[PDB]
């Protein structure tokens, strides 16, 4: 798990990779980390993996609810906010630890939540177990007022320090740009590092290799009225 | 109507036929006038002696409240008894909780929206009695009257029962004399004409007179019964005048 | 012993052209007795199949209770129930309890009825929506089963060669399951009709 | 006025005076008539024990609360029982938490706000029953009574219950003499006697019928009978 | 009649109840005027002066809900107060449930729902006040949201309130259309308080002391009531007229 | 985590360092907990930042309807709705606020709530990791109706002793100057004070 | 289930001939840090009682303000009270042990030791003692914790029974208290230099004698030893 | 004690499974699907008119121009685009989306149409 946000000037950008795992074994070769709050606040997921979807999915809800009830896009700290008591509540055994990012009409914003409950306000974020990874290259080119162009090289140049460090960091980079007034340009498989190679030998049987005992059709189909 | 015969509906009037007979009995009460002066308040109160039978100073109309908040009231008795334990209990929350006693005008809220809620529903029989009350807390000296409404508003002269009106005419005098109200201790005197030649109006029975002060040059912005003496004396000076 | 793995049970799915695959090996054991050679676990709610690992009793209360909801789904609404809305019902219900979950992994298979897209999705204890489209393993042979289904699995195979594929994938890992080796049943599932074939294989 | 306004608790007459209130008192006057009393250091109830027939027993209306508390009824027998035992419960609780006796003053200001409840909510009951009740606290001896309406009023002497005319006036009088009597226990009680009978059109003078109980700084509530209240009749 | 008293619908399908809400609120007789300057909001209500027996300052009908959210009051005092609860409560609540102040539009559509709630309950007789927020809003500026006794509820450019509504209204029409605006003209706060005064006078023809109304002015994040002096500062060239 | 307010002639002065450590990692460098419940009163954290943060903002909304219905609340009431959760959850939230706030009349207040909670007005407080470090430095000068420019300097001279002997305290020492001009800040770099 | 964070320490006292006397240094320690070291553990009500509450600061603000209620709890219905059903030391106590051992059955005290001293409406002496467990008893001479061991002993010598309480006059009583407060100084780190003593006396009233110090500390014994050099 | 709803519903809608779709729902709780219905005071008015110059398989574009018409009939001192409130479900619109750069996503089917595109349906007709 590596998962970044930068600021830049007229936006924000959130990225991480695809690549999951459930223990030691891959999962899924690709599946996007990224869930949609709304159009505009996209948050990436840490933690237990199913507390993260399932939280994302019951308070966004409430957030539609919000935006409708009050005909106008609710704050990307009301977002915060929201998400903070939920699980506060559990004193964090709902361990969802998400980075929450969006633009709206107040502006742009990059925060850290934790399930414990802990809030942090950072122009440039990094979370997962490849935080450490991640950061160090921000942290050793990062200036004041990176342009948009130059946050996404930073950015995505810092997921690969995190691939090839942690094990768990893998496949393609996903990206999601959030702009100021733009419906975000999710940049899907922005970074590609390789994928799946053909074995060098066909593993095709032909038939009857199989050996079939009895057979029994089943209809799932309409038996007639006649 | 049946608007009288369904509380809580809204009368053409605009106000529910019931909640207007309630006030009319305020008047039935006895007069009680209350006197916002320059460092503290004076309550002051006309209890009529029903016989010989009756006990002196033992069934005092005037209740203490908090520590720093004088009450009484007028009109239904049971109903404003129950009305003032109400309020000690809703004082007593705020004091534990803010750790501070209660202000004079959020003493007044609290209870305004108690009053509103027992006139809106139909479950619960309007209130009908108006308060005087206020003392001294940390923004000083306050009159307010609690109307059976649920107005209320900051005064500097209250005067409520049958004889308001001779009580509204001698209250004119003090604001004359003095826009910051007459001093504690001569406005005792005052009080006590006030009370004595609106007695003329409910001379039918016996009365006795009963004073109290919040003060902060003269009690120290504690509550307390002016007894003894100063009582004594002041009941000469109104005999003095009316004569 | 966790409860999920006293009684553990193999599940298999691959996708193929215009065609999904649900199979599962039959023995039934508690612990070192085993108790029936024949048991079914893969069920069936119109053209969508799911088949169900883990815990024996959980396995017959969740398919009650999947049986009870996807009822209502097709009286109301007014239509068949579609694989992609079946694998947020499985998630929704596993979520509820988190603390405790359901001793269970659960696996969609079935195939849209608007477009014949093929879809199979994964579970596992706690909700996991697993949305690999190439394979999904479940069981406590899971890690066994996705060994022999990354080698042996090729991109597109005709529906013929697709049965041979998963057959051996599933037959090898049996035999080098404890908990597994008697018999099995593949669901071999088209858009237009089902065959279920029950293979011969080594018994213990 | 049947029904309409002032035929339940919550509707107002225009001027706003419950017919039914004055109906709380008339159940007081059916009621038995008894005279209260007192002095400084004790206070002294006689009441009438009313019967039905002469097998049946005369039945006692005086009824011991506490140690050192008791009451009266006239009125409707079953709210005087609702109010009794709440009296009982309050001062349980202040001499097992706080220490002290329940002063007999401001049990009164409780029992005042429970009618009151009754008066505010649809339905229920206001109670229809007056009560004198006696008691020895820190302040001495006290007479309350308690109305229908609520209140509680300290007095020196008061009674209700049938043909009150006799005794009122007879207090009236013999007010000074009882007042300055202290320090005679026997003496009090006595004037007591000498009260219920100018109420009373002479129905009965026996032992049997009058039922006296006093409590102050001297006797605890005692209920007295037969030969001890034959020392006085 | 019984079909006056009944909350459930009226034969009418019209309840008779919300008629009787609107006789109500002209029984105070307060005439109160809130416009839109440019950037700021400007909030004018009749401040009776009593008898001495009441002080008269104390005597309001503009009240600091909020920051920024002002609120005028037409129609009976204790019901007054009995809304006011609410919605002061809401605004605190909305802060600690969402980490960000409310909006004006937000504040208006919770109380038109739990208006409607009032006339469902069949105990409860529904408020005979009109709740007039004014504030600077945070994304929209000058705002007016004006709320109904029964419930329906509608922003304006200007508003009156009143028995006498129909005069003001008149003058702030005209005036609209020759300076082909909405906003009242001059960005400067102050001299758009006394265009206001000043209008409240034409169209009532009764000149106001500084004792007779009562200033409240949004800026940027405070509603503030102004001194009695101030007030009088913008009269005094009007005053003789 | 040091965290400190300190009274002076015309207010008090909130100071608080900025750093905040999760195992060895700084997990962020630049921490805001000068956090604001109400115009002059301003509370500082330490301990859990989650459970001061939740509290906080309870106390917050509850000061806001304080000051619309029973008017302005003073430093002290705040004190007391900050201690009254504190003490009910002494033991399931871990709390150490210091609630200092300025009063025109009384000068600058300073009430410490530490984790058993209760009320304890002081001239001056300390807390955290990196007041054990200082305890006796600030004693020594302590100073009572100074001059504001020597109530700026103190705090930096002690908090740079507690960056030496505390690795967990530094960055920015953020200022919140309470006097009746208003709401003032100052930001102080560390490489201003640590080399002084 | 509360556990003790912030500490208190010992509260001596004694009857004597027309009163009694309680007295008590001012600390708020917290643990070996000595946090606040003037923090009054005697709360007076009324010139009637002082009670000497030891154990945690926090508990003895909970209750400080019960008491604060208390006051306006009985000065409501009948105010003319004074010293009728007006309180008195026992009526205090009461309510104390009675809340104290509820808590108790929460598995959860109010985590103090207590002494309640003061003159009864009878003027008789009062001293009673109740704490967390709820064990409660009278005595002629009471302290707590470290007091019950060190400053109860000399008590003793002088009240050893209850027909000493007449000899032991309000003066000797006086040097009494005095003399064994320092002793507590000197052997006890928590005891501070600082104390307060609190006298009702049923003559004089309450006669609270604040910021009083232990002086006359012991050194020329420090002197004598080196020990091995 | 709880009084109908005042209101009774139309629910356009769009759904993928089946299709377009057009609603009434009774403030009873009662709902039924149609091919035309109106309501309020007009209703007798407007409903004969879609019936003779229009039937479902004729396309949506020549049914803005005639349901203005129709409306045209009920009141004729106002037709201005500000007083009249417009809109079309329909066809998905990818820019309103939101989060463009994923195309799987359906947009939004509903549209209101502003008053000034109301003036371009009005020259229309």
């Amino acid at each position: 798990t590596t998962i970044v946000g930068v600021k830049f000037n007229n936006g924000v950008v959130i990225a991480a990779d695809t690549r999951s795992t459930q223990g030691p074994i891959v999962a899924d070769k690709n599946c996007a980390k990224l869930h949609r709050i709304s159009p505009k606040i996209w948050c990436a997921g840490a933690g237990t993996a199913a507390d993260t979807e399932a939280v994302t999915q019951l308070i966004g809800s409430n957030i539609e609810l919000h935006s409708l009830y009050t005909s106008r896009e609710p704050r990307v700290v009301s977002a915060l906010q929201m998400l903070k008591q939920h699980l506060f509540k559990y004193q964090g055994h709902i361990g969802a630890y998400l980075i929450v990012a969006g633009v709206d009409p107040t502006g742009s914003h990059l925060f850290s939540i934790h399930a414990h409950g802990s809030t942090d306000v950072g122009y440039y974020l990094s979370l997962g177990s490849g935080s450490l990874a991640a950061m160090a290259v921000l942290e050793s080119h990062w200036k004041q007022d990176l342009t948009k162009e130059e946050a996404i090289k930073l950015a995505s140049d810092a997921i690969q320090a995190g691939i090839w460090n942690d094990l768990g960091s893998g496949s393609n980079v996903d990206v999601c740009v959030m702009e100021i007034g733009k419906d975000a340009e999710y940049l899907r498989n922005y970074l590609t590092p390789n994928v799946r190679e053909e074995k060098q030998k066909s593993y095709k049987f032909p038939r009857g290799t199989t050996a079939v005992l009895k057979e029994s059709i089943v209809n799932i189909c309409d038996i007639q009225e006649e | 109507t049946g608007y009288d015969l369904s509380n809580s509906v809204f009368s053409p009037d605009g106000r529910n036929f019931q909640v207007e007979y309630a006030v009319k009995a305020v008047e039935n009460g006895t007069t009680s006038i209350g006197i916002k002066c320059n460092d503290g308040v004076v309550f002051a109160v006309e209890k009529l002696i029903t016989s010989k039978l009756l006990v002196p100073q033992k069934n005092v109309k005037i209740q203490v409240v908090d520590r720093h908040i004088g009450c009484v009231y007028s009109g239904l008795i049971p109903d404003g008894r129950h009305l003032v334990n109400r309020g000690r209990e809703e004082a007593a929350s705020f004091k534990k909780l803010y750790k501070t006693p209660i202000p004079i005008p959020a003493f007044a809220d609290r209870l305004g929206q108690y009053v509103q809620a027992h006139t809106l529903y139909n479950s619960v029989r309007p209130f009908g009695v108006s308060t005087i009350f206020g003392g001294v807390d940390k923004n000083g000296a306050h009159l307010y009257m609690l109307e059976p409404s649920g107005s209320y508003w900051g005064y500097k002269g209250a005067a409520t029962g049958k004889g308001r009106q001779s009580a509204k005419a001698e209250l004119e005098k003090l604001v004359d004399h003095h826009p910051e109200g007459l001093s504690a201790r001569e406005a005792v005197k005052q009080a006590a004409k006030i009370i004595y030649l609106a007695h003329e109006d409910n001379k039918e029975k016996d009365f006795e007179l009963e004073i109290s002060w919040c003060s902060l040059s003269e009690t120290n912005g504690l509550h307390k019964f002016v007894k003894g003496d100063l009582l004594q004396e002041a009941i000469d000076f109104a005999q003095k005048e009316i004569n | 012993s966790d409860p999920s793995s006293i009684n553990g049970g193999i599940v298999v799915a691959m996708t193929g052209k215009d065609c999904v695959a649900i199979a599962c090996d039959l023995r039934l054991g508690s612990q070192s007795l085993g108790v029936s050679n024949k048991f079914e676990k893969i069920f069936h709610y119109g053209h969508v199949f799911l088949g169900i690992t883990g815990l024996a009793t959980d396995v017959t209360t969740l398919n009650e209770m999947f049986r009870y909801k996807t009822n209502l789904y097709k009286l109301k609404e007014e239509r068949a129930i579609e694989p992609e809305t079946f694998t947020q019902l499985v998630s929704s219900s596993l979520y509820e309890r988190r603390f405790g979950p359901y001793f269970v992994g659960p696996v969609v298979a079935g195939i849209n009825s608007k477009s014949g897209k093929p879809f199979i999705a994964g579970f596992d204890l706690i909700g996991c929506i697993d949305e690999a489209k190439d394979f999904i393993v479940s069981g406590t042979a899971s890690d066994q089963l996705f060994g022999m289904c990354e080698s042996l699995y090729e991109p597109n195979l005709e529906p013929e060669d697709l049965f041979e594929t998963i057959s051996q994938a599933l037959l090898n890992a049996a035999d080098r399951d404890a908990l597994s080796g008697w018999g099995a049943v593949v669901y071999i599932i088209k858009k237009d009709e089902v065959v279920k074939r029950y293979l011969k294989m080594r018994q213990d | 006025f049947r029904n309409n306004y002032d035929g339940d608790t919550v509707t107002f007459s225009p001027t706003g005076r419950l017919f039914q209130v004055e109906y709380a008192l008339e159940a007081i006057k059916q009621g038995s008539v008894t005279v209260g009393l007192r002095s400084n250091t004790h206070a002294v109830l006689v009441a009438l024990k009313r019967n039905a027939d002469e097998l049946s027993s005369y039945q006692k209306k005086i009824i011991k609360c506490d140690e050192h508390m008791g009451l009266s009824l006239a009125g409707l027998a079953p709210d005087a029982r609702v109010l009794s035992n709440y009296l009982r419960q309050q001062c349980n609780y202040s001499s097992l938490v706080f220490n002290r006796k329940l002063a007999v003053e401001r049990a009164g200001h409780l029992l005042c706000d429970k009618a009151q409840k009754n008066t505010q909510s649809y339905g229920g009951r206001p109670y229809g029953v007056g009560l004198l009740i006696i008691g020895y606290d820190k302040s001495g001896a006290h007479l309350l009574e308690f109305q229908p309406s609520g209140n509680v009023t300290e007095l020196y002497g008061t009674a209700i219950g049938a043909r009150s005319q006799g005794a009122k006036t007879y207090l009236e009088r013999t007010l000074d003499t009882f007042i300055k009597i202290d320090g005679n226990p026997d003496e009090l009680i006595k004037a007591g006697v000498e009260a219920i009978s100018q109420s009373l059109r002479d129905e009965s003078l026996t032992v049997d019928n009058l039922s006296i109980a006093i409590v102050g700084k001297d006797t605890p509530f005692t209920i007295y009978d037969g030969e001890a209240v034959a020392k006085y009749i | 009649g019984y079909d006056r008293h009944i909350t459930i619908f009226s034969p009418e399908g019209r309840l008779y109840q919300v008629e009787y809400a609107f006789k109500a609120t002209n029984q105070t007789n307060i005439n109160s005027l809130a416009v839109r300057g440019k950037d700021c909001t400007v909030v004018i209500s009749q401040k009776k002066v009593p008898d001495k027996l009441l002080d008269p300052t104390t005597v309001s009908y503009i009240f600091c809900i909020s920051r920024t959210i002002g609120m005028v009051v037409n129609g009976p005092i204790p019901d007054a107060r009995n809304a006011a609860l609410r919605a002061k409560a809401e605004a605190a609540e909305f802060r600690y449930k969402y980490g960000y102040d409310m909006p004006c539009d937000v504040l208006a559509k919770r109380m038109a729902n739990l208006s409607q709630i009032y006339t469902q309950r069949a105990y409860m007789r529904p408020l005979g006040v009109i709740l007039t927020f004014v504030s600077v809003d945070e994304e929209l500026g000058p705002s007016i949201y004006k709320t109904d006794p029964a419930g329906y509820y509608v922003g304006y450019k200007a508003t009156a309130t009143g028995p006498k509504q129909q005069e003001i209204t008149t003058n702030l029409e005209n005036h609209f259309k020759k300076s082909k605006i909405d906003h009242i003209n001059e960005e400067s706060w102050e001299k758009v308080v006394e265009f206001a005064i000043t209008h409240m006078i034409d169209a009532l023809g009764t000149e106001f002391s500084k004792n007779d109304l009562e200033v409240g002015v949004a800026t940027k994040d405070k509603f503030f009531t102004l001194s009695a002096e101030n007030i009088e500062e913008r009269l005094v060239a009007i005053a003789e007229q | 985590t040091s965290i400190m307010a300190v009274t002076f002639k015309d207010g008090v002065i909130l100071g608080a360092d900025s750093r905040t450590t999760t195992g060895a990692y700084i997990a962020n460098r630049v921490t805001d907990k000068l956090t604001r419940v109400h115009d002059k009163i301003w509370c500082c954290r330490s301990g859990s930042a989650a459970d001061t943060q939740a509290i906080a903002d309870i106390v917050q909304y509850h000061l806001e309807l304080y000051t619309s219905q029973y008017g302005t609340p003073s430093t002290e009431t705040a004190a007391s709705v900050f201690k009254e959760l504190c003490y009910e959850n002494k033991d399931n939230l871990t709390a150490g606020i210091i609630v200092a706030g300025y009063d025109d009349k009384n000068k600058g207040e300073v009430y410490t709530i530490p984790l058993g909670g209760s009320v304890h007005k002081l001239p001056y407080a300390i807390a955290g990791s990196g007041s054990t470090f200082i305890y006796g430095y600030c004693d020594k000068n302590f100073r009572e109706n100074m001059s504001k420019e020597e109530t700026v300097d103190f705090i930096k001279h002690s908090l740079s002793q507690a960056i030496k002997w505390d690795g967990s305290s530094g960055g920015v020492i953020r200022m919140v100057v309470l006097t009746a001009a208003g709401v003032e800040r100052l930001i102080f770099y560390p490489d201003e004070y640590e080399q002084l | 289930t509360q556990q003790p964070i912030v500490t208190g320490t010992s509260v001596i006292s004694m009857k004597y001939d027309n009163g009694v006397i309680i007295a008590a240094d001012n600390l708020g320690s917290y643990g070996s840090l000595l946090r606040f070291n003037g923090v009054e553990r005697l709360i007076p009500v009324g010139d009637n009682t002082v009670v000497g509450i030891s154990g945690d600061i926090s508990d003895m603000q909970h209750i400080e303000r019960l008491l604060k209620d208390l006051v306006t709890e009985n000065a409501y219905d009948n105010p003319l009270a004074d010293a009728e059903e007006a309180l008195e030391p026992s009526y205090i106590f009461e309510y104390l042990a009675t809340v104290m051992y509820q808590r108790r059955s929460k598995m959860n005290p109010l985590w103090n030791a207590i002494i309640v001293a003061g003159v009864q409406s009878n003027g008789d002496q009062f001293l009673r003692y109740v704490n967390l467990l709820g064990v409660t008893y009278s005595s002629p001479t009471l302290a707590t914790g470290f007091g019950a061991h060190m400053a109860n002993p000399l008590l003793r010598k002088v009240v050893d029974r209850e027909s000493d309480i007449p000899k032991t006059t309000v003066q000797v009583a006086e040097e009494a208290i005095v003399n064994a407060m320092r002793v507590l100084y000197y052997r006890d780190a928590r005891s501070s230099r600082n104390f307060s003593l609190a006298i009702i006396d049923k003559n004089t009233g309450l006669t609270f004698k604040k910021n009083l110090q232990v002086e006359n500390m012991k050194w020329d014994f420090a002197k004598d030893i080196k020990g091995y050099g | 004690g709880v009084r109908p709803f005042g209101v009774s519903l139309l629910i356009a809608g769009h759904d993928e499974f089946n299709g377009f779709s057009l609603y009434q729902v009774d403030p009873s709780g009662s709902y039924f699907p149609w091919k035309a219905t109106a309501i309020g005071k007009g209703s007798v008015a407007a409903k004969t008119f879609l019936e003779k110059r229009w039937n479902d398989e004729l396309e949506l574009e020549d049914a803005i121009h005639i349901a203005l018409l129709t409306l045209k009939e009920s009141v004729e001192g106002e037709f201005n685009g500000d007083t009249i409130e417009l809109a079309i479900i329909g066809d998905e619109n990818p820019d309103l989306l939101g989060y463009t750069g994923i195309p799987t996503d359906k947009g939004p089917r509903f549209r209101k149409l502003t008053s000034q595109e109301i003036n371009d349906r009005l020259e229309a007709l």
